[PDB]
RNA sequence: GUGAGGGGAGUGAAAUAGAUCCUGAAACCGCAUGCAUACAAGCAGUGGGAGCACCUUCGUGGUGUGACUGCGUACCUUUUG
RNA sequence: GCUAAAACUAUGUGCCGAAGCUGCGGAUGUAUACUUUGUAUACGUGGUAGGGGAGCGUUCUGUAAGCCGAUGAAGGUGUGU
């Protein structure tokens, strides 16, 4: 009708390249899903994806308020019995921040193939360095 | 006389459901006790969803219209009450379908909009 | 160049020589149909957006006929309540081609 | 132009006799003999008398040459079944079927 | 008219007998009218 | 296998009228073609919707299929439920 | 996930949001007007046990020594409307 929705055929990805030092976590992280969903283009459509890819840099200089960086905890359970296994957010930037990424992230796309394969253009990096000089990325800041 | 078979027209209406209930899975395209069911709950899935689409367009056309005038630089909040009182009386779905294929068009409104606002 | 026209309590964008479908009208088939009341007129560069209306644009349409959509079932079922009820309907429609539209 | 022979009857139940089936379908004649020649089944040797009797009809009948004949269309399909009774423990009795099977052989070139 | 196909009775005369018990769209099925349980659902279940 | 069964020929208006033989529905079981399906969690549909195959009066057309997506816990009885 | 909040208190502008209301097209019950008698106006049309009204199909009897049928009836299977 004449209402039309997007192509997959006819969608471009751009690539964008964010420096995550000194940023609040929470707030990169709704930017971060509404530029992955495609929210920002005027060619949305909830049953495509139109977002473009997000790389991260500088991912452990990552932010927190409060006593957030001691008292947030992350949890995950192995199916044996008793297996919950439980972690820090100090130690946990230091280890793997590209989990803590992840984590904010996941929880704020949708659950299901769509929102599987949305994860899956950002790219984060520990370092101030990525290998994706061939895609030509531009410097965004939000 | 006044001894009526039933045979003919009992299979003309199990034919009926059963042509009806084409294209659904193992027995509720085979069997006609299940089959009967399916046809049923897909007729009530049918009657809300044909309220639930209005709803789900509007919704669409909404985020586009907003979508346009953050690439402008106005929400869409705003947006709408800056063209009700420049009185412009398009609608939603309108201003999605600029949105989607004119972006001059869009700006121009957008514009407009601005300048009742201010 | 294209324009925005209101028709059957919606608003339809329209250009040259587009068929459309519309709520039933009482014009006769053959019949040429004006709407004065146009709301926006884009001509490549050229945007008229009228506040309630555009001053002098009009749109002219041919009225082709008249028809019935298809056929929809309404069904209503109160489980464990022993009341069911159905109904059928089709939608009139009149088909509109649009011969002109002027700024 | 494949010419059939179907065997109706063969004591045997049709699940059994497609997976002979199955090991042949779309082989050449020389091939799938030597197939159901080396097979230790029993559905094999009616696949065979069946496929036998198929490439007789295309030379007596329809003067085609065996060199280049295929196993264009095979498939088996069930048949009557006979009813008997089974004696278990304590007086109840219990049906058995005995299945049948019919098995259709279509060879071309 | 005056046809053994062309006679008719006056309009009101005749009616058709209630059918009970033959589905929902007749408005009387499943009980037919009796209610629910009790001693007059029952065959006969009329006291004397 | 001098078997059962079948392929030709012939008869017959008709042989999927061939002897558990008029018509020959459904459950149930095969074969062939088109599309989909091996990173994804639930009454199996419904409202949208890309792509593919064929037909096509070549289209705002027709017929099959249905990636992705919002919503959604069968029916009947008996019950306050 | 959130800390000059995306928390709490007070104030003010906008906006989203239902099968609620409005817009456009269609059906139907009652009452009132026409007697140019089925055309308009007004108000209504969620519903179990129940009550009331109006209909569709099937077998047979008359109409029927009629009408259809070997140039194809009933039955079966698709398509369109
Ligand atoms: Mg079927
Ligand atoms: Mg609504
Ligand atoms: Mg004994
Ligand atoms: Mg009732
Ligand atoms: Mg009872
Ligand atoms: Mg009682
Ligand atoms: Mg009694
Ligand atoms: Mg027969
Ligand atoms: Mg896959
Ligand atoms: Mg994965
Ligand atoms: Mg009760
Ligand atoms: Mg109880
Ligand atoms: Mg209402
Ligand atoms: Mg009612």
């Amino acid at each position: 009708m004449k209402t039309l929705s997007a192509k997959p055929a006819e969608v471009q990805h751009d690539w964008f390249v964010v420096d995550a030092t000194g940023k609040t976590l929470g707030r990169l992280a709704t930017e971060i899903a509404r530029r992955l969903r495609g929210k920002h283009k005027t060619s949305y459509t909830p049953h495509v994806d139109t977002g473009d890819y997000i790389i991260v840099i500088n991912a452990e200089q990552v932010q927190v308020t409060g006593n957030k960086a001691l008292d947030k905890k992350y949890y995950r359970h192995t199916e044996f019995p008793g297996g919950l296994k439980e972690t820090n957010f100090e130690k946990l930037v230091a280890h793997k921040p590209e989990e803590i990424f992840e984590r904010a992230v996941k929880g704020m796309l949708p659950k299901g193939p769509l929102g599987y394969a949305m994860i899956k253009k950002m790219k984060v990096y520990a370092g101030s360095e990525h290998p994706h000089a061939a895609q030509q990325p531009q410097v965004l800041d939000i | 006389m006044a001894r009526v078979k039933r045979g003919v027209v009992a299979h003309r209406r199990h034919k009926k459901i059963l042509a009806r209930a084409k294209g659904y899975y193992g027995a509720r395209s085979r069997v006609y006790r299940v089959a009967f069911q399916a046809v049923i709950k897909a007729g009530q899935y049918a009657y809300r969803d044909r309220r639930q689409k209005k709803r789900q367009f509007r919704a669409l056309w909404i985020a586009r219209i907003n979508a346009g005038a953050r690439q402008n630089g106005l929400s869409y909040s705003r947006m709408i009450d800056g063209l009700k009182k420049a009185q412009v009386i398009i609608d939603r779905r309108v201003l999605a379908d600029i949105a989607m294929h004119d972006a001059v068009a869009f700006a121009a409104l957008a514009e407009k909009a601005k300048g009742a606002l201010a | 160049m294209y324009a925005v026209i209101q028709s059957g309590g919606k608003q339809h964008r329209v250009v040259e020589g587009e068929t459309l479908k519309v709520e039933l009208l009482k014009a006769e088939s053959g019949a040429t149909i004006t709407f004065d009341d146009v709301l926006m007129v884009v001509n490549g560069d050229n945007i008229q957006i009228g506040a309630p209306v555009v001053a002098g644009a009009k749109v002219t349409a041919e009225v082709i006929g008249h028809g019935r959509h298809d056929k929809i079932r309404i069904i209503k079922m109160r489980r464990r309540k022993h009341y069911r009820k159905q109904q059928g309907h089709r939608q009139w429609f009149t088909e509109l081609k649009i011969t002109g539209i002027s700024g | 132009m494949e010419v059939t022979a179907k065997l109706r009857g063969a004591a045997i139940s049709a699940q059994k006799a497609r997976l002979v089936a199955d090991l042949i379908r779309g082989k050449s004649v020389a091939h799938a003999l030597n197939i159901l020649n080396f097979s230790n089944k029993k559905a094999a040797v009616l696949v065979k008398k069946a496929l036998e009797s198929a490439i007789a009809n295309a030379e007596h009948n329809n003067s085609l040459d065996v060199d280049d004949l295929k196993v264009s269309t095979i498939y088996v399909d069930e048949g009557m079944s006979l009813k008997r009774i089974m004696p278990r423990a304590k007086g109840r009795a219990d049906r058995i079927t005995k299945r049948t099977c019919h098995i259709t052989v279509k060879v071309g070139v | 008219t005056l046809r053994l196909n062309e006679l008719a009775p006056a309009e009101g005369a005749k009616r058709e007998h209630r059918r009970l018990g033959r589905g929902i769209g007749s408005g009387v099925g499943k009980t037919g009218g009796r209610g629910i349980k009790g001693q007059k659902s029952r065959k006969s279940g009329g006291v004397r």
